[PDB]
């Protein structure tokens, strides 16, 4: 599975 | 405050900083979904940290409380707030996530593919008509209910610009991540991007559902991100074989790099796919 | 093949490149978990890309028969490969994973901590005593018996290495990437990196596991990559006052940015901690 | 929840 991110 | 009026069962998902759990309403006995956001950053942010997360959960529940009542979207019902948690109580959607069903039956056909692609481009459009960019379209975002129709959820990363805005930010789910966004983490003298990265992630959403798999998928990630970038992808081998040729022109007028260039919801409704004569 | 001797149940878990099962052995009536990768990429990937994938998965599997036969790594009983598919069939852990755990009870206790610790120490001095560096260190790649013992497994990006050998890919979970590993990728003439990635990687385990939260936690990715590189973290406000300076001094001592001076397995369980005298 | 990359 694919999470979200934030850089 | 929400232990004193609901009752927390199993957990139904998870995110980076949220567990999504099942409850049941005390006084009415009535079932929901729960999800619990952590603004303290597990056991330990800072206070700047802190603060950061607390206002962007609080426009998240801000673009929800905007666009409730449409069929399609999720409804959010209450929420309640304390110093390190956020609890948002939803509709409970007991067939879980478009990602699971996808999982169940490895494809999806023509027909099946033409009936969400329609709903979901609808409440597209919605959206843009009011200024609102979702940011984090996927399938793991898409709800479905007891008769089968799709429910938009996860706000989380969403926005309502103004007038002229523009967003710099780099954030989202890798393999969804439209090229201007990426374009924008290599050069800080970028103009920005704006609601035409959910019309790439929607191109990626449509591809994944008809062939099994993600358009730009690779194992090292570095690659990914190249192919992504040059828009290196294609209808191969067998697997897209049975299709008709107006629903892969579909698919690539979303899977175009240059943002200007690359259809709209409004567009793509109006394309011989849903219909033209 | 694979279904003409097991029988198929429920999801478990979901990958990148694949779905974990549930099944059941034909002829004993036994139940095992079973991985299903896709090596085709989902749909369509190119001849090169999945040659990529083939190899990267019998690298997988010969490590997996390499370090059977330990009592906390997982066990490999089957495999199986098709044109598109490969099947790998390991022991079933009803338990599930230690982020299941953490998610339940929130927080560990020092002493509970010290158990998990003491058992993971002991599993990476005896891979890195082979020169095999497992490379994707976290609390959902580690499984929990019925007597809670812990099970290690995805050795999907793991290394033997060779005399002098370093690597030079950037691959793991975002946030338990050690620094070194991010340097790579912004300096294309960097040395490599080692087997010293893994320890960093179990500092960042060790403080979730006590603080209820990973060390180096922020919204924005950028930011969480910028105080990852400096080894910008704290024991912060009332979260870790119940515990010892021992344990911290561990902690910080998995925590060190420059990887020559990074402590070992061999290190770390010598250690007061787990005892001195 | 988070999965593994390759770059
Ligand atoms: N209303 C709901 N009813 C049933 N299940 C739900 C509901 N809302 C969420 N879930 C499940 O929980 C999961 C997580 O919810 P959500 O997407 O809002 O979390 P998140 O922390 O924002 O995740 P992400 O990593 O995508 O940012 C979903 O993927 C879905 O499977
Ligand atoms: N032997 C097992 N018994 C029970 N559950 C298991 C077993 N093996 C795996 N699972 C579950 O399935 C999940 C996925 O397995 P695995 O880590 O090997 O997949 P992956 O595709 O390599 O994942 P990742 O994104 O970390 O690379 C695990 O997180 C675990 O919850
Ligand atoms: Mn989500
Ligand atoms: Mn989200
Ligand atoms: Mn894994
Ligand atoms: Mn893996």
């Amino acid at each position: 599975r694919q999470m979200s991110f934030r850089l | 405050g929400f232990y004193e009026n609901y009752e927390p069962k199993e957990i139904l998902g998870r995110g980076v900083s949220s567990v999504v759990r099942r409850c049941i309403h005390k006084p009415t006995c009535k079932e929901y979904a729960v999800k619990i956001i952590d603004v303290t950053g597990g056991g330990s942010f800072s206070a700047e940290e802190v603060q950061e997360l607390r206002e962007a959960t609080l426009k998240e529940v801000d673009i929800l409380r905007k666009v409730s009542g449409h069929p399609n979207i999720i409804q959010l019902k209450d929420t309640y707030e304390t110093n390190t948690f956020f609890f948002l109580v939803f509709d409970l959607m007991k067939k879980g996530e478009l990602f699971d069903y996808l999982t169940e039956k490895v494809t999806l056909s023509e027909k099946e593919t033409r009936k969400i692609m329609r709903a979901l481009l609808e409440v597209i459009c919605a959206l843009h008509k009011l200024n609102i960019v979702h940011r984090d379209l996927k399938p793991e975002n898409i709800l479905l209910d007891d008769d089968m129709n799709i429910k938009l959820t996860d706000f989380g990363f969403s926005c309502q610009l103004d007038p002229g805005e523009k967003l710099r930010e780099v954030c989202g789910t890798p393999s969804y991540l439209a090229p201007e966004i990426i374009e924008c983490s290599m050069n800080d003298n970028h103009p920005g991007y704006g609601k035409e990265v959910d019309m790439w992630s929607t191109g990626v959403i449509m591809y994944t559902l008809l062939a099994g798999s993600p358009p730009f998928w690779h194992r090292k990630q570095m690659l990914m991100l190249r192919m992504i970038m040059s828009g290196n992808y294609q209808f191969g081998s067998p697997e897209w074989d049975d299709y008709s040729d107006t629903v892969k022109d579909l698919v690539s007028r979303f899977l175009v790099v240059q943002p200007q260039k690359r259809y709209t919801a409004e567009e793509a409704l109006a394309h011989p796919f849903f219909q033209q004569y």
